[PDB]
């Protein structure tokens, strides 16, 4: 399950960057 | 710089204010179609979201379906815990069953169990439900508080649960959390997790999945598994000790990058000879992890203080040296 | 050898089982004739005796007579706290008034205040009533928990109370308990009190009356009084700093043997330049006090462990050295 | 008040001795 | 920034290279007119200047005039050391006389005495002559090495010497240097003196004159003088304890600014209840003294390492924690 | 109970009094027939036996035969030290050659080298000859002093020496002794050796032969040998790293019982990943070794104090806590 | 004697300043 | 060489025992 959490955190963090 | 809480006060306030009305769907998962299960999830969410830090854990009544599942799982798992289990795990439930009331016919509550863990190992449980992010979960781990859910797995698949539930955490985790050395080891992970960057959060979190949920150790001359997942799945319980899955020595970097899989058994395992070896290695790994400061925990106030200036270090040091003087006088008095 | 509790678990159990149905008479004291006061005492006793460790403090409603007294005392004492007060005391109520709600028109409760003290200084209050023995009171002090009563002094004598009440402890004690150094100093007294013989219990208890209830200190170049009694009685507040009563340097032996008086002002005072000077002197005094063992406190579990064998000492030492290594790595990471 | 407590503890302890 | 040595290696090299051919005149002083005294000074200077660190102390023969003076001073002072002396001083010469050979008829050498002090208290003596600056003398004190001269006072004034000589240091200083607590206290002064500015050098040096050369203490219920000057002058020995001279509690700031006098008795005295009180106060004073770094001493190599970065602090800390672990294992083995 | 010295004072006295006139025969060994070699042995014995602790090491002149052998061995070994050597060993001779004068054409003396080692690593060499027992050799190791001989191997077999000589210790041992971590590791062995029983002396001594004389380590990603014997024999230097001899992970018990051989190469090797791993394991092994007390070393006086009572432990502890306070103040001053 | 040392150090230090 | 030392110490210690 941690895989989904890792990507979810990464995409959420980078979503505001763009 | 990523924001992190400084103590339990803001943890409850900010987390219970920004987050709101976040029900779980879990429709594609096995079961979850009966209206009763949805009602239980709503009941758990309302009890969890409205709960405030420091308040007693509300009691939740159990119908026949969950109690029957508890009896079956307890009886089956208890008869197999004689093997594949670890030394601390054995006496863990033994004292718990005598005191906490762990039995197949009697499923214990949360308030009674929470009191026992905090009294002995100083651990408290937060009955949280729904989706849990990484930073908040790790932050709770730092304060030595373990997030937990009140509802249990679906009756459709008693053997395994697609999502973690009360029985999984109670069996896989609770016996391990009772370990003093393991409790401190887990606490260090939480402190390190605090302030970790996006990639760092994943890196530190990766070790937990490969270490806490699934873990192996060599004690008393035999290899035993301590991971919650290993001791939670009957099929995985035999598989973990089986030679078919890959077994390798514990490695922080290897686990944090080693590929993973979901909805399937695990073939890659990390084994640590002793818990202390994991402890210091993670602390060295945490030191290797770049951070503009450090973190410390104060049990006297259950508070967390940033470590960025020598003055803060001296503050803790002064208390440290006071203990030695007190102990030194005690030694002089004795003998 | 005198029996002493080892943790909070037996403290509540044995103390609430052996003791039972012990109402207070206090008939000869000023007032205490109205049936209402007797009913309040019964209400406090039932709430206190039936209370269990770890449960939330029940809320108690206040009528006009007590709230009016609180307003008068708060307004009068607050206007005089600008003088004769100590530095920690000033900000003590300042934060409390802003947060705990300390005001003449608004008398705070126990649950809210108890949460604040434990969160900041890790202190909890037990709403106990009736007569309190020495060993139990000192034992509670060891666990950093302060026994307290819900009812307040009789309206007949608002200026002074023949027996301690909520206002006395809240004003005289609560601001001092908030001090971190003072909190640790008080805790050491409790640990030393544990296992003390009959004469030793009196000796250690004597220091508390001459130090905690009445105390003087020299900080910022001026002499101020920190004793709860000194800051609790308006008449004694001026008298304590007055030159008429005898003033002497703090001395453990002198206070423990110095004659005392009841129902009258105090003329003998002990002054300590700094709280730390009191701290180490008592610890040296405790070391001087014969005991077949020592005592230690574990904040991680809020437990007390006897100190009679080197193995127990090593157990604590191992944890102590672990903290230094963790701090050492933090220092390496920083800078 | 501690004076009364000190004597009360002492007399109680010595009461069983005799 | 002022230059300071880092270890004994440069101390001997640079100090014996920059300085050269610096004979002492001392013509206006009492005596010093006979050619023999000038020859002795030249002999001492050649032995001192040409000496290298780590070499054995050359033996110097004594004629009748110095040996006769030693017998007279030893007999007179020894009969008065029963009073006005301090506890450590008493056993100091008692062991020395039995072992070092301290007697009126037999004046000991330097090599034998130097070996004894280093073996017991780890102190070594450098037979230096002529004028000694402040920084070099304090730097030597930091390394726990005491500068000393081979020649003795002029026979014209056996009672008192206008300039310090071997007998003054041997009697006033040597017994005090033998004290373990005093030895560490003196060492801390040297470390603090290192890197001190021009004004700071004077400030720290001022305490030495008002503390080491002249000092008072209260032990065993009676006041005794430990200063070398107090125990070196027979007239001052009675005067120091006399009520005529001013006596005040020890104060770092007061001594460093208190006016002084030369070629005359002392009327201002500082008294410390215990040596430890002086120790920590100076360390606090040293902390108050501004410095861009700190200083540490390594007995394993007799080296001095600057303390300006956390990495250096961690280096020492790692060794510190190693000792605790070694001691912890020793405690486990014992009992 | 076996007798052991308490400090260097009795070490020289008793050992140089009970032992006397103990020349070495070594007739069956290769060479040792020329009268010149016997004269050199007598010269070494007289210099060694008559030497007293704390005196400078007498200089010994070298003829052509020994200097020529030194040049050949130095040139051949130096060209191979680029491989099979350890990191500390490399810079060991590099600084020594630049400062100590290590060169094929120039063979250094003992006094100059002894000064260098003590100044840097606090090590001193005792020029002893003849047969050396176990307890005395280990006791010297405890005081961080390494026994050494002045004469060198016989010219008949320059490649290898049937008995250890100056070149063997200088090359195999001196570079390793210069290591700070290794120096402390060796010191711990000496302390543990003190008071060891007959079997215990053999057990602890067995580790030295399998660890100090022959040792392997894995640093920088490659395996290197640090044992003095491995780096002393050119043939064994290649053999040790060769796969033909057996190689096993370092084990205290295994080495202490593993069979050995004499006058022949070694096939059993123990490899330690890091020196610290050896350090703590031996300390744990020492703790496992039964002893009615413990042992501590005081660098301030180069003395050894028994550890059998809590009071002695407190004595050292008080000094330990003093250092932390001094360091804490230094930390406060810095930054 | 320390008085003379204090001034001697001070004057020596300030001598090069001017 | 340690082998010879070990036996030498053992035989010397036990020599006085008998
Ligand atoms: N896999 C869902 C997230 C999760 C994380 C940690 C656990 O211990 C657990 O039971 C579940
Ligand atoms: N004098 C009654 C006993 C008592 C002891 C301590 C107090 O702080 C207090 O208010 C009252
Ligand atoms: N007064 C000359 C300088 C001096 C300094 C310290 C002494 O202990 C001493 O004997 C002499
Ligand atoms: N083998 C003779 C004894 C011996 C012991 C240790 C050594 O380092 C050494 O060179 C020789
Ligand atoms: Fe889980
Ligand atoms: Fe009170
Ligand atoms: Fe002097
Ligand atoms: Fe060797």
């Amino acid at each position: 399950s941690l895989i989904e959490d890792a990507r979810k955190e990464r995409e959420a963090a980078v979503a505001a960057a763009a | 710089v990523p924001w992190f809480p400084r103590k339990v006060s803001e943890l409850d306030k900010c987390h219970h204010l920004v987050t709101k009305f976040d029900p779980d769907l879990d429709l594609d998962h096995p079961g979850f179609s009966d209206q009763v299960y949805r009602q239980r999830r709503k009941l758990i969410a309302e009890i969890a979201f409205q709960y405030r830090h420091g308040d007693p854990i509300p009691r939740v009544e159990y119908t026949a379906e969950e109690i029957a599942t508890w009896k079956e799982v307890y009886t089956t798992l208890k008869g197999l815990y004689a093997t594949h289990a670890c030394g601390e795990h054995l006496e863990a439930f033994a004292l718990l069953e005598r005191f906490s009331g762990y039995r197949e016919d009697n499923i214990p509550q949360l308030e009674d169990v929470s009191r026992f863990l905090k009294e002995r190992t100083g651990f408290q449980l937060r009955p949280v439900a729904g989706l849990l992010s990484a930073r908040d979960f790790l932050a709770s781990l730092a304060f030595r508080v373990f997030q937990c859910t009140q509802y249990i797995r679906h009756a459709s698949s008693p053997m395994h649960s697609p999502e973690p539930d009360c029985c999984h955490e109670l069996l896989g985790h609770v016996p391990m959390l009772a370990d003093r050395t393991f409790a401190q080891f887990s606490q260090d992970i939480g402190l390190a997790s605090l302030g970790a960057s996006d990639e760092e959060i994943e890196k530190l979190s990766t070790l937990y999945w490969f270490t806490v949920e699934f873990g192996l150790c060599k004690q008393n001359g035999e290899v035993k598994a301590y991971g919650a997942g290993l001791l939670s799945s009957y099929g995985e319980l035999l598989h973990c000790l089986s030679e078919e899955p890959e077994i390798r020595a514990f490695d922080p970097e290897a686990a944090a990058v080693q590929p993973y899989q979901d909805q399937t058994y695990q073939s890659v395992y990390f084994v640590s000879e002793s818990f202390s070896d994991a402890k210091d290695k993670l602390r060295s790994y945490a030191s290797r992890i770049q951070r503009p400061f450090s973190v410390k925990f104060d049990p006297y106030t259950l508070a967390i203080d940033v470590l960025d200036s020598p003055q803060a270090v001296r503050r803790s040091l002064e208390g440290v040296q006071d203990e030695l003087d007190t102990l030194a006088h005690a030694l002089s008095a004795i003998g």
